[PDB]
């Protein structure tokens, strides 16, 4: 048997090979940091400073995925995004009853059993148009304990922006975190945040850097 | 650092006992 | 203060110098003898023949006045209790406290190597032989395992070299064995391999936390690449300053068997890459706990999470160091020397068992690593 | 509803056409079942445990 | 056969009360937490309320907070919904979706009009 | 009153239906395999524990001569592996990363894949300028795909989740014919061994039984009770076993056209992700969500065997043409095989 170990030899030299460059290819795998897009487009703004989007913010490079050409059933394919870093949840915050199903998506995604390990980054736009609806009278036929929560303490609201528009804010804020604190061990943290056009990928680097930095202090047990 | 400095004292008395030993076995006689 | 091997050679010394003196005087009574301590020759009968002390004692600074009298009678022989060779030696005018402090601290920092060696042992095997717990963390950790590991064997080493030297070559009577172990290599060797594992367990100390450090706070670093890096600073370092300590006290300081460090800046060149370790990773401890307090105060009760946070985190960096760092050699003279041996032998001998627990025992990921073996092995 | 009346007439139809089939007894589906298992039980390398020599995966 | 039959409903004034029931058969009903759905005509489907799978934990969409009611039974394989207080906004196709898996507490059935576990609908009509 | 008279019709028509399969349903398999002897308690450990991968396996597929095996991830590899001498023979660089499905072709010279990106690629293995490079590349679906299977080398069937599975033609490029019907994302596939059939599992709790040659649904199987994930023929082409996310595996037959088995313990509460038969077809190997992998008697419903192994889920298996391993493929980045 002489030509059964030369292949041998040339199957070794092939697997060497491939196993070098799956090696680079760890190397350029465990520092791209992903993320999960899942909000009615609006990332072009993103993208420039079909479905996937490769970026790079600070020699940090980012993959965000957006997953607009599929079904609404999303019980199947959002099992593939466990390795994802973050998933910016994008809520259109005033336009139907459209918040509660979108509280009622990000309980789901908070709450799989295949999703309990990563967090959600958590934007909120049109908060103007929620600023000219609470100032015309409608989320208080929708929410009925908006009726009676009390501005935080902890506010830190735009200065001038009317007392009822940040009172809403910070209401719907908080019903995320009641969501985002009601079933949870400490593993994933959701990260809200209101905007719209400005630097949202600082918040996407700040926050992703964030979950890296917790995601490494969880596993030397010091958080 | 700190084990070398306990061996360096522990040496140094260890030795002026075994000093202190070796007269001893000169003083008894055969030495 | 003053090495046996000086005071050996001295004797000698004063051994040929009374022999020389022995058979070239002037014969004149009591025979010109010697009693293997001091010279005797041919004196005068009937008197108390006062001869001075020989100078070749420890304690010669002290009383370089006495004398040694022997009763040189009309016999040629002094007297005695009873029918004995020994004539009658005055002794009172030539004659001459950390016994149990030593062995004190001994008993505890070696019951805590002992115990150290053995967790850490264990805590090897398990980062070893589970295949699933063999990411670059527990590599850093693994590594820092087999320095605890070196250091507590290296210790053993020394103290066992120690007792063969001072104890059990004492009250036995070679010296043939001893004085000559001095100038053997065994002797320079087992004490080099006690500075070279010592050293490399404070860098392995420092470089598991500059690994922590590189994780929290460095943007995108090349894994493989960085993990031999810390590997050639963990144990290629210490190499690199403990082989200018080997040469200069090859060359410069040599006789006392590597341990006396009577020149205390020779002791310096290995003291001071310690205090630069101990140094930054003081600097890094702060740094993570303020990551940590950055986290805490964002996370919308924190002292017993933050107070568990740092008692676990102490023991990996080593940070207690910090406490007894400025405070050194040739300051601490009182009894605050003993309780800075005590405190840093203490809870460096006992460093190994805490982190063997609180990085393989305690540790979440390996306890469900073991649970999983236990409903397997069903 | 124009859109779903659709669906509804094509699964009418899908309905109907999946009924009218020959369904044999369940006995003899499973008698067929176990007289296959039982045929081609001695060539399966995974319930008759096959020794170290002919298997070219024990090492 | 996962087949989920509601019935109930029809022309109430508004203020008034209305039950809705759905008999749930095909599955083991102890083991999925179960859910109400509602079809606004002009709209889509919006969530009204969620129950565990033993029937401790409900949840009720805002704009039926302290109106609605929903309870299951198991013993009898069905769910109840009582309407006290209705509304003219409650003028809508019912739906009882199911969750697709035993033991888990996240749902993804308030889709457009295509998912499999979800019942037939009763039309609820408020007027005069 | 034109729309709820067909459709309480059609309810009529389910009747009939389930009149139809229990008026000829007169003995259940459980009852009648009481005769027969089972298997006994089966060890089969790790012969080979392939690690290339960087992230999670998703699919699998065994050759036809029982060596080379693709492996797919969402790391964006496809890996064709030499399963034997435990090393690599090909690596393809994918498209798009998220991949959920593979099938290297009875004959050896293609392998395909698709993901989330709608797009069966087809790369080639037999090209006479060297490397590996996409032969075709399949774009008529509005949903992601989430198994593809080689008919033959010519042409290729897919599942997708818009439901809709697909007959497609890889010369011309183009869909041969449709297959719509489900109303659910369908799951997998499985091609019957004469490949004139193929069932198709979906997540409306149901299983349609399809065929090739014309193009309709001939038959339909409504017995589970969950999402339908996993599904493979049994090797004489006259029944199959499937499962579903309700922590079960059911045993269908195409002839008596019922579910004939039931397979869940109490310790079985996991939704399962994969199955497969042996090559006799007595054991239904069928991995799951407790990281293990159930060996089930497919004839008398006993654990028969406990595959354990993998850190965390599996969510492939296969069993090779000639019955000699069972890989799993899991989400540890590692695919074991077991014998
Ligand atoms: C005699 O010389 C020493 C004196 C003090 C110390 Cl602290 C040491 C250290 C450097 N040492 C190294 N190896 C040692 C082994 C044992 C002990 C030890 C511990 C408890 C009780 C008694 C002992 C000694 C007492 C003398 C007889 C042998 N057993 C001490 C040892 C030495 Cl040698």
């Amino acid at each position: 048997t002489e030509d059964q170990r030369n292949e041998e030899k040339a199957q070794r030299e092939a697997n060497k090979k491939i196993e070098k460059q799956l090696q680079k290819d760890k190397q350029v795998y465990r520092a791209t940091h992903r993320l999960l897009l899942l909000g009615a487009s609006g990332k072009s703004t993103i993208v420039k400073q079909i479905f996937e989007t490769k970026f790079q913010v600070d020699k940090v490079n980012f993959h965000m995925f957006d997953v607009g050409g599929q079904r609404d059933e999303r019980r199947k394919w959002i099992q593939c995004f466990n390795d994802v870093t973050a998933i910016i949840f994008v809520v259109a915050s005033s336009s139907t009853n459209r918040l509660q199903e979108a509280l009622n998506l990000f309980k789901s995604i908070w709450n799989n059993r295949w999703l309990r390990t990563i967090s959600v980054i958590l934007f909120l736009n049109k908060q103007d148009l929620l600023a000219e609806k609470v100032l015309a009278g409608k989320i208080e036929d929708y929410f009925p304990e908006f009726a009676r929560y009390t501005t935080p303490e902890d506010a830190t609201p735009e200065p001038g922006e009317d007392p009822r528009v940040t009172r809403a804010k910070y209401f719907i804020r908080d019903e995320f975190l009641r969501i985002s604190t009601a079933s949870g061990d400490g593993r994933h943290y959701c990260y809200p945040h209101f905007t719209c056009d400005t630097e949202n990928i600082r918040r996407v680097f700040n926050d992703c850097r964030d979950i890296i930095q917790r995601m490494h202090l969880r596993q030397y047990e010091l958080l | 650092h700190a084990e070398g400095t306990f061996t360096s004292d522990v040496s140094s008395y260890l030795e002026g006992q075994a000093a202190k030993e070796f007269i001893a076995w000169l003083v008894k006689g055969r030495g | 203060t003053v090495s046996l091997w000086e005071t050996v050679q001295k004797w000698r010394e004063y051994r040929r110098q009374c022999q020389r003196s022995l058979t070239e005087d002037p014969p004149p009574f009591c025979n010109r003898t010697f009693d293997e301590y001091a010279c005797w020759p041919d004196g005068e009968p009937g008197s108390f023949v006062n001869v001075s002390c020989p100078w070749y004692l420890p304690w010669a600074s002290s009383v370089p006045q006495g004398h040694v009298y022997r009763f040189c009678t009309a016999e040629g022989l002094w007297l005695q209790k009873d029918n004995s060779s020994l004539p009658w030696r005055d002794l009172s005018e030539c004659e001459e406290s950390p016994e149990e402090q030593l062995l004190f601290l001994y008993i505890i920092y070696t019951v805590g190597y002992a115990l150290s060696f053995s967790a850490l042992v264990i805590a090897s095997a398990i980062l070893l032989g589970f295949r699933h717990l063999h990411c670059t963390r527990n590599y850093i950790h693994l590594n820092l395992f087999a320095s605890f590991i070196l250091r507590a064997l290296s210790v053993f080493i020394k103290d066992a070299a120690l007792k063969w030297m001072y104890s059990t070559a004492a009250q036995q009577h070679q010296w043939d064995g001893l004085l000559s172990y001095q100038d053997s290599l065994s002797c320079r060797l087992v004490f080099l391999l006690m500075q070279y594992c010592v050293a490399a367990n404070y860098y392995w100390l420092l470089v598991e936390g500059v690994y922590l450090y590189t994780l929290l706070a460095f943007s995108v670093f090349s894994e493989q690449w960085i993990f031999r890096l810390y590997v050639s600073i963990g144990w290629g370092v210490p190499l690199l300053f403990v082989v200018p300590w080997g040469i200069v006290k090859y060359l410069y300081e040599d006789e006392g068997c590597w341990t006396r460090n009577s020149n205390m800046n020779y002791w310096l060149i290995i003291r001071l890459p310690i205090l630069f370790a101990i140094g930054v990773n003081f600097l890094i401890f702060v740094r993570v706990i303020c990551i940590v307090v950055s986290k805490l105060k964002a996370n919308l009760d924190i002292k017993c999470r933050l107070a568990k946070s740092t008692l676990t985190l102490i023991p990996l960096l080593g940070t207690h160091e910090v406490i007894f760092a400025f405070v050194m050699d040739e300051h601490a003279r009182g009894t605050l020397r003993f309780i800075k041996l005590f405190t840093e032998l203490s809870f460096t001998s006992f460093q190994g068992l805490m982190v063997a627990i609180l990085y393989c025992f305690v540790n979440n990921e390996v306890q469900l690593e073991f649970r999983k073996s236990w409903e397997r092995w069903r | 509803n124009t859109a779903s009346i659709a669906q509804a007439r094509k699964l009418v139809e899908q309905l109907k056409m999946e009924a009218n089939i020959d369904r044999i007894k369940v006995s003899k589906a499973a008698a067929d079942l176990m007289a296959y298992c039982e045929a081609h039980a001695k060539e399966d390398p995974l319930l008759t445990p096959v020794p170290a020599s002919e298997n070219p995966f024990r090492e | 056969q996962v087949q989920l039959q509601e019935s109930g409903g029809g022309l109430v004034q508004p203020g008034g009360s209305l039950r809705l029931s759905c008999a749930a058969s095909g599955f083991t009903f102890s083991n999925y937490k179960m859910n109400w759905v509602r079809q606004a005509p002009g709209k889509g489907l919006e969530w009204v309320s969620d129950i565990s799978q033993s029937g401790a934990s409900i949840s009720y969409t805002g704009s039926v907070k302290g109106r609605f009611t929903i309870s299951r039974d198991n013993a009898k394989n069905t769910l109840y919904l009582q309407m006290n207080s209705l509304k003219p906004e409650d003028t809508a196709v019912y739906y009882c979706a199911r969750c697709p898996a035993p033991f888990t507490r996240d749902c993804f059935d308030v889709t457009s009009t295509t998912y499999a576990y979800r019942g037939q609908g009763t039309q609820v009509t408020v007027s005069s | 009153s034109e729309l709820d008279q067909l459709r309480q019709e059609a309810e009529q028509l389910k009747n009939q239906i389930r009149d139809a399969r229990k008026a000829c349903a007169d003995a259940t398999l459980s009852q009648i395999t009481n005769n027969i002897d089972p298997v006994g308690r089966i060890q089969m450990r790790t012969r080979r524990t392939l690690r290339g991968h960087l992230a999670k396996i998703y699919a699998m597929h065994w050759g036809t001569d029982s060596r080379l095996l693709v492996s797919a991830s969402q790391d964006g590899k496809l890996i064709i592996w030499d399963s034997y001498t435990t090393n690599k023979v090909h690596a393809i660089p994918l498209r798009s990363s998220w991949v959920m499905t593979c099938a290297y072709a009875p004959s050896g010279n293609y392998v395909a894949c698709g993901g989330l990106d709608n797009i069966c690629s087809i790369y080639n293995l037999k090209t006479r300028e060297g490397n590996v490079r996409v032969s075709r590349e399949l774009a008529g679906h509005t949903g992601y795909l989430s198994c593809c299977r080689f008919l033959d080398d010519n042409q290729i069937v897919t599942s997708s989740g818009d439901t809709t599975c697909a007959l497609w033609d890889i010369e011309t490029g183009q869909q041969t014919t449709t297959f719509t019907g489900h109303t659910g994302d369908v799951m997998s596939l499985s091609l019957a061994p004469d490949t004139r059939l193929f069932v198709s599992g979906a997540c409306d709790a149901s299983a349609k039984l399809w065929d090739v040659r014309e193009g309709m649904c001939r038959q339909t199987f409504t017995g589970h009770e969950s999402d339908i994930n996993a599904i493979c023929f049994f090797p004489n082409g006259n029944a199959f076993a499937t499962g579903s996310d309700d922590a079960t595996c059911r045993l269908f037959d195409l002839r008596a056209d019922q579910e004939l088995m039931t397979y869940s313990h109490d310790n079985i509460i996991c939704g399962i992700t994969s199955v497969s038969f042996s090559k006799s077809g007595r054991l239904l190997l069928a991995g799951y969500d407790d990281f293990n992998c159930n060996v089930w008697d497919a004839l008398k419903a006993d654990r028969a065997g406990v595959l354990a192994g993998h850190d965390n889920r599996v969510s492939c298996l296969g069993v090779t043409d000639d019955g000699m391993a069972v890989a799993t493929g899991s989400w540890d980045s590692f695919l074991k095989i077991w014998n």
